C-alpha cells in the first residue's frame, strides 16, 4: 500500500500541451471516479486544480484538462507560460475512507 | 473571506509529544470536514486521517494506530492535532485542509477535494 | 405471477391497475375495515445505507 505511481520530471517549450499520468492499482482509480489533481509551488500551500477527473474550480480558466481511462488518470496542460514552474500531485479514495497522494512531478520551462 | 491559521514552528527531540492547532474563521466550520497532510522538505505529500467537527467520528490513515489523536473546540473553532513518540524523520511541515461538505445522507469522508489551506507549520527532531 | 413482498403500509411491488384508480373496502360505514388503494401509476422510492 505505497504511493500512486507518477513520472518523477517533465519539461517542454511554452506554447504546446503536456502530458502527465497516474497509473495505480483498480481497487484505488479502477473502481472508483474520485481523482483530483494539485499545483504546488514551492514556497506556500498548494491550490486546487481540479474537482471530479474533469469539472472545473472557480477562478481556474479553461486551461487544465483531465480524464481517466481504464486505471491512467491524465492531465493535459494548453498553452504553458512562466506562471506554471511548479509540482503536479496526484490524489484519490482508496476505500476505508483512506485518501493515498501521488508522487511528485518536476515541471522545468525552457 | 474565510482563512486558516496555524501554530508556529516547533523544534523538538525524539521521544516526545507536539500538538499543532488548526483555527478556522470566517464561516460555518461544523459543516465542512477538515483533513491533515505533512511533507517532508524534498519529496510528497502524505495523508492523515479526518475529523468531523459534527460528533467526533475520526479515521486514521495505515502506520498512525495509536500515535496520534484528534480534537475539536467549537467554542473558538479550532482542530488540536496530538502527535507522540517522534522518530527521527518526522521534520515536516504539516498542512490542514477543509474537506467536503457533510450532508447527513452520504459517507463525503474521502472526497479529496481540499479547496482552502492553512499556511502550514514546520516541525523539525534533532 | 404474484409476488409475496411484505409490507405493513404503502404496498410494494406487485401488480398495476387497468384504468384509474381504485378504492376497495369492506363497507365503507364503520371505520374499523382497512380501505384498500390500487393505484394506475406507479411512484419510483430508492432507500439506502452508509458501510458496515
Ligand atoms: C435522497 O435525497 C436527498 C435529498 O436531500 C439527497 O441528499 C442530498 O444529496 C446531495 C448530493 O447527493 C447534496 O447536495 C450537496 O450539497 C452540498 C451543499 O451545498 C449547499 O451549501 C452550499 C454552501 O452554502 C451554505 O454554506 C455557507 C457556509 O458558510 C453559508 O454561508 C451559506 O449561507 C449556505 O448556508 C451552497 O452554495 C449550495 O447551493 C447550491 O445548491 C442550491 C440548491 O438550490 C443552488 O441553488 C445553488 O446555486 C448551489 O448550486 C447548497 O445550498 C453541495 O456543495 C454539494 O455539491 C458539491 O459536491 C459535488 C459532488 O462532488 C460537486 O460536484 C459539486 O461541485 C459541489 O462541490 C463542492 O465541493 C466541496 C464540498 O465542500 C467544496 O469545494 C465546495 O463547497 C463545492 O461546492 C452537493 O450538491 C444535498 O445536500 C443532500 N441533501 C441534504 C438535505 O443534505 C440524497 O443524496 C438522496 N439519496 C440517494 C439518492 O440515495
Ligand atoms: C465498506 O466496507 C468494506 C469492508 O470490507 C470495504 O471493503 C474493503 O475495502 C478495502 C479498500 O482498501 C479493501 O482493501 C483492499 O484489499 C485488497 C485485497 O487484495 C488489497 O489488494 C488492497 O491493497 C486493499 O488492501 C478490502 O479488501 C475491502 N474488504 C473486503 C472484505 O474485500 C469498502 O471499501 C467500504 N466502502 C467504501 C466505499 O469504502
Ligand atoms: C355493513 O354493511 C351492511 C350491508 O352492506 C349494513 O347493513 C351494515 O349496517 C354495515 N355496517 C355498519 C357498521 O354500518
Amino acid at each position: 500500500q505505497s504511493a500512486l505511481t507518477q513520472p518523477a520530471s517533465v519539461s517542454g517549450s511554452p506554447g504546446q500541451s503536456i502530458t502527465i499520468s497516474c497509473t495505480g492499482t483498480s481497487s484505488d482509480v479502477g473502481s472508483y471516479n474520485l481523482v483530483s489533481w494539485y499545483q504546488q509551488h514551492p514556497g506556500k500551500a498548494p491550490k486546487l486544480m481540479i474537482y471530479e477527473v474533469s469539472k472545473r474550480p472557480s477562478g481556474v480558466s479553461n486551461r487544465f484538462s483531465g480524464s481517466k481511462s481504464g486505471n491512467t488518470a491524465s492531465l493535459t496542460i494548453s498553452g504553458l507560460q512562466a506562471e506554471d514552474e511548479a509540482d503536479y500531485y496526484c490524489c484519490s479514495y482508496a476505500g476505508s475512507s483512506t485518501v493515498i497522494f501521488g508522487g511528485g512531478t518536476k515541471l522545468t520551462v525552457l | 473571506q474565510v482563512q486558516l491559521v496555524q501554530s508556529g514552528a516547533e523544534v523538538k527531540k525524539p521521544g516526545a509529544s507536539v500538538k499543532v492547532s488548526c483555527k478556522a474563521s470566517g464561516y460555518t466550520f461544523t459543516g465542512y470536514y477538515m483533513h491533515w497532510v505533512r511533507q517532508a522538505p524534498g519529496q510528497g505529500l502524505e495523508w492523515m486521517g479526518w475529523i468531523n467537527p459534527n460528533s467526533g467520528g475520526t479515521n486514521y490513515a495505515q502506520k498512525f494506530q495509536g500515535r496520534v489523536t484528534m480534537t475539536r473546540d467549537t467554542s473558538i473553532s479550532t482542530a488540536y492535532m496530538e502527535l507522540s513518540r517522534l522518530r527521527s524523520d518526522d521534520t515536516a511541515v504539516y498542512y490542514c485542509a477543509r474537506g467536503g461538505w457533510i450532508g447527513l445522507y452520504y459517507d463525503s469522508s474521502g472526497y479529496p477535494n481540499f479547496d482552502y489551506w492553512g499556511q502550514g507549520t514546520l516541525v523539525t527532531v534533532s | 405471477g404474484i409476488r409475496p413482498v411484505v409490507s405493513t403500509q404503502l404496498l410494494l411491488n406487485g401488480s398495476l391497475a387497468e384504468k384509474e384508480i381504485v378504492i376497495r373496502s369492506e363497507n365503507l360505514t364503520n371505520n374499523a375495515k382497512i380501505i384498500i388503494v390500487h393505484l394506475h401509476t406507479p411512484v419510483e422510492i430508492v432507500c439506502t445505507r452508509p458501510n458496515n
